[PDB]
């Protein structure tokens, strides 16, 4: 709208709590999910 | 475990041992000034129905008194409150108290800030002198209209009563100051109404507001009013009618604790 | 289907009973046959396959007729009747595979390949020979309209439900009551179990019912009536009912209590039997109510009145059962059962050429989803693949 | 949200919390510390306790503790230390405060009491305790006692901070107990409470928790630890929390779907 | 059939012979254990009855699996027939009843013997694979 | 001959199958004291030999207190039978002892000194013998400071040990500790319980059965080998353990470390 006086760095601050939200957890808990599969040939078939 | 709530229960449109308490004030007694009238009152529960050893009888000596932590102890409680031109609102935080069910958590005052998320969150507070004093807190936890490091500013929204219900503006932080050495504020959340509890207010007017809000006043089943001019004739009237107020109550809902909250810390 | 059946049937007989030496007194009624059989075929085309990965295949007739002008048959015979004969059990099996592999949503019983649409045809009726054989006498049945019925050995009637009923329950797991059952082809085992044993029940007993209803009405089974449950008798850590925790159960088996069986039609009690175990006649029924009850024994020896007690660390939970076998039973539709192989065959067709899933059987003929949804117009293609499936193995195996 | 209705839950085969930890004066005696509340909030963090959810209780004796012991947790555990010869008030404590107790009022002055069946008791609280029943017959006459004489009575107790009481069923009595040091309930037992776990230190698993005489069951709640440094207790219960919750489990009671059986 | 299934064979054709209930598993009762001990306190391994035209197979671990690898156990079982069977019909249910009650067995060389007081869970990520 | 891998054993359950050892008895110098005859050893021999065991093939150990033999108790014997009397306030000194000779324990050394010690898992504690044992504990934060104590200064440590001949600390799992033993006297090891010691059985002769081999709370188990019996007369106690020995054997088992077969699994 207007940019009042002194607009901080809005990117910043939205990026602050954006990488902190329950989307940020899931994208962790997906990129980690697929990491130890790809880690987990001795697992084998111990995944669901 | 779930008792089955999560799921539906279908009915037809067409298909075709508990205990009383009475809680009374000793002015009642005074008056009656007879040693044996409760055994007169269990027998005459008796002939109305209720098994001997069914019906206790409790006494407090104020509706000040009674506020401190009111217990509720049978099936079915049933108080006789006598009216007070000058205690309208203890009358009604009484009534709120003891006729709705709270859900309270504890408050540490002198280690936070609180503020009230809902409608239904109120600050309780009960003892033998309570004496609560606010500072709303701005954005930038600073107070609004006093000082927060100095008490003397502070809004005083309560003054040694026995019984507070306060309620704040929602959203807004607030700084606290209370007696806590004779006074406990708790945290509480109304759940909805206590079927196991009715008020009979012998005295005056209609005037029991158990709702915060201002545009409603309920007057619910529970909520009756007598006029009196003899306690004798009072216990009669109870006695006699007990099938109605029974009947207007609902045992399912005590607890299993008998204290007017349920306590979370 | 009647034409594809006596072309099946001719060709079996031929195989059968045209062997060297023979009498052809023996055969001279399956050579008029067979000749009859040679002269509608002849100078027809026909195409099969292209569903799925089964090959597509072109069938020509041109055969000259069996001879009819020897005593006993000889060597040169047998050969010339070999090769006409090899050919049409192939023509057969591809007709027979390329029916089965097909299905339709709407006129299901309804012919679906081009084969047997052309043979459906009234030029090729003057070859029928007889309809000896059950599947398709209960087709023709069927099709005026007359009562059909299939005698089945251990009918595959109820589908696989392994599952658990809490009457009373706590998050603790620690005071249980319910009933506890495993449904499966044609097998109910049904415990009812209570962790506290009735001490608190009226009349110190604790009721327990289990109402299986089957999809299809089942008649003169006989059924095998037992008065435990071996598969509900040891100790199992079983999932709570939402997943998400899991409880024990920990049993000790008495004699179920006024056991009562009834098989009902429409509501109706057909069949009732009171305390009685073993072999027992179910006339006609479409669900089977099972009733039993666990009754706190009156008298206990002190081995007993230990396991027992009146407290809540109950740390033997009492169990009733029952099982029910379906022995035999005689089905108005058609059914997978143990003897049979016809849902095999066609699974088997299925899955080795690749057929995609279509739009009324389920992914693979899972017999599981197919029974427990036996809609109209999957009777109607079941009893159709199967009819074909049994033509098919008259000549193959 | 169908509150109040027993349902059926049928169920397929094929497929924030609280911590509060009671403890006696002794314990920190030993222990000697004014840190050691904040010690072992710091290991109870390391056990994935976040701060701030672990509460430490302190009493001064057992008998102290007994008079209305209120457990206001999610979860709940006490240190017991054991007495030879507080046999019996360790097991009227752990029987208070590990099952479920629905307790109505008593007016002794007025009424005759009598127990019902075995899950009825009469549970009195207070500075001193001093029971004495005298059973009457059908004709409302003393067996062995007079009821005008209180001397004559029968005394179950004395001077008992905690009292569970089990007159024989079906009779009804005349008590006179000390009403005012005293407030006896007449209490129903409905179940265990899984929201609170005891562990004794020392002794040798001398705990009965039924009025039963046949009976004297361990329920995985009831534990037992050889000590010798409180240290080494406290040590013992942050570093097996995992397994002390795990015995434990939520309060059914307060659970939601307990509305209108007796909630909290 | 069998006179058909002779002159076909004869013939050097496909043949085939329809069974219920073929008695193609050699009787064959054993265990295999793969943890183990002399005192059989604390084993892992499993146990089978292969008999006429069933299979019936239990995985047991003494210490449910509490130190295995995301607490997991793995089993298998692997029987071999004589001859290839085509179009079978076969019934798999979740549970061994006959390895479900205690059992008192003698040691894999008869030395001794050991306990085995099963508790029934739910087998998981079951696949059954037939092999040609 | 194949040492030190796991082949699967396979074993046949519908086949019919159709001394030599030593036994060790520790016993108390109470006991030899009340039975105050010299030749009873030699008697006990005798009535050993009358129920199969060859003379010379049971040792009698002689302990003066629990305390005493809580240092390194060595037992190298293909039986063990420990009687041990109990004591109303010794119930935790019995139970560390019990679960020192009645369980497999691999132990390293500990340099209190150099390291900062944690313990990894519910299976490792950490075992001091000694004289005078004295430990003093300080758990430290992810900064390495002292958490209610002063890492400099050992005066503000918490002790878990007072003179303790034989004790088994349990610490907050996965937190490092600054530890202030008494290393003039006593020593300590890091250990690792590997599992139960068949070799040994212990009798408790006296009071009732309170001894907990479990650092976990939750469960105080009684295995076979942990016997209990009442006594007035040692020379009735011992003609007890003569009588059953045959039933305390079949309690016990062979030492699976000690079995040749274990060569490169932690022993031979
Ligand atoms: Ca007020
Ligand atoms: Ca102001
Ligand atoms: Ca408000
Ligand atoms: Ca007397
Ligand atoms: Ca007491
Ligand atoms: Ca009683
Ligand atoms: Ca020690
Ligand atoms: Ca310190
Ligand atoms: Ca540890
Ligand atoms: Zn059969």
């Amino acid at each position: 709208k207007s940019t009042i006086d002194a607009a901080k760095s809005m990117a910043t601050n939205v990026m602050k709590k954006f990488k902190k939200s329950g989307l940020a957890n899931s994208v962790s808990t997906l990129t980690d999910s697929l990491s130890d599969a790809a880690s987990s040939i001795s697992r084998g078939s111990s995944i669901r | 475990q779930n008792y089955g709530i999560n799921l539906p229960i279908t009915g037809s449109m067409d298909i075709a041992t508990s205990t009383l308490c009475l809680y009374y004030p000793t002015e009642a007694a005074t008056e009656i000034n007879d040693n044996s009238w409760k055994d007169t009152l269990s027998q005459l529960f008796l002939t109305k129905g209720w098994p001997t050893g069914s019906v206790y009888f409790k006494e407090y000596t104020n509706i000040a008194s009674f506020s401190v932590d009111p217990q509720l102890y049978c099936d079915y409680n049933v108080v006789l409150m006598k009216y007070d031109a000058t205690l309208q609102l203890d009358m009604s935080e009484l009534a709120d108290l003891i006729l709705n069910e709270w859900l309270c958590n504890p408050m540490d005052i002198t280690l936070y800030y609180y503020q009230q998320t809902d409608e239904a969150n109120k600050w309780i507070s009960m003892g033998s002198s309570c004496t609560i004093k606010v500072c709303p807190l701005n954005t930038q936890t600073l107070g609004i209209g006093c000082l927060t490091t100095d008490a003397t500013t502070f809004e005083e929204v309560a003054t040694a009563e026995k019984l507070v219900i306060t309620d704040v503006v929602d959203g807004v932080n607030h700084k606290l100051d209370v007696t806590t050495a004779t006074c406990t504020i708790r945290n509480c959340k109304k759940l909805g109404p206590r079927e196991n509890v009715a008020v009979i207010q012998v005295g005056g007017s209609d005037i029991l507001d158990i709702t915060a809000d201002p545009t409603t006043a309920p007057q619910t089943e529970r909520m009756m009013r007598i006029n009196w001019k003899k306690w004798w004739q009072v216990f009669y009237t109870v006695v006699d009618y007990v099938d109605q107020i029974i009947q207007v109550m609902s045992k399912r809902s005590r607890s299993l604790n008998s204290a007017a909250f349920y306590y979370r810390v | 289907m009647d034409v594809l059946y006596s072309l099946s049937k001719t060709l079996k007989d031929a195989r059968d009973k045209i062997v060297e030496g023979t009498l052809y007194s023996n055969v001279s009624d399956l050579i008029q046959q067979f000749n009859q059989m040679i002269i509608t075929m002849n100078g027809n085309e026909f195409q099969t396959g292209g569903i799925g990965n089964l090959p597509i295949r072109n069938w020509n007739f041109n055969f000259g007729l069996l001879g009819t002008t020897l005593l006993n048959l000889d060597a040169n015979y047998v050969e010339t009747a070999r090769n006409t004969i090899d050919y049409f059990v192939d023509f057969v099996d591809n007709v027979c595979m390329d029916e089965m592999v097909r299905e339709s949503q709407r006129n299901g019983i309804a012919p679906q390949s081009d084969s047997l649409r052309k043979l459906s045809a009234i030029k090729f009726k003057r070859i029928n020979f007889d309809n000896s054989s059950e599947y398709i006498e209960n087709w023709n049945l069927q099709n005026r309209r007359q009562r059909t019925g299939f005698t089945f050995h251990k009918p595959n009637i109820f589908p696989y439900s392994a599952s658990f009923t809490l009457n009373r329950s706590q998050p603790a797991h620690d005071n249980l009551m319910g009933t506890m059952w495993l449904n499966a082809g044609s097998e109910i085992q049904v415990a009812g179990f209570d962790y506290s044993c009735a001490i608190n029940a009226p009349a110190n007993i604790q009721q327990f019912e289990h109402i299986v209803p089957l999809r299809r009405v089942l008649t003169t089974a006989t059924i095998t009536l037992l008065p435990d449950a071996e598969r509900f008798s040891f100790p199992r850590v079983i999932n709570s009912a939402d997943g998400a925790t899991t409880w024990f159960f920990n049993p000790v088996i008495l004699r179920p209590n006024n056991v009562e069986v009834e098989f009902l039609l429409n509501g109706q009690i057909i069949n009732t039997y009171q305390a009685r175990f073993g072999t027992i006649v179910a006339r006609n029924f479409d669900t089977i109510r099972l009733s039993f009850q666990l009754m706190r024994p009156p008298n206990m020896t002190p081995a007993v009145a230990v396991l027992f007690p009146n407290a809540q660390p109950f740390e033997h939970h009492a169990t009733v059962g029952l099982t029910l076998r379906i022995e035999s039973a005689v089905c108005e539709s058609v059914l997978a059962d143990a003897s049979e192989t016809l849902l095999a065959n066609v699974t088997s067709v299925r899955q080795e050429y690749a057929i995609p899933v279509g739009p009324v059987f389920p992914p693979g003929m899972n017999w599981t989803d197919l029974i427990t949804n036996y809609s109209p117009s999957r009777e109607d293609n079941l009893q159709r693949v199967f009819t074909v499936a049994s033509i098919r193995s008259m000549l193959i195996k």
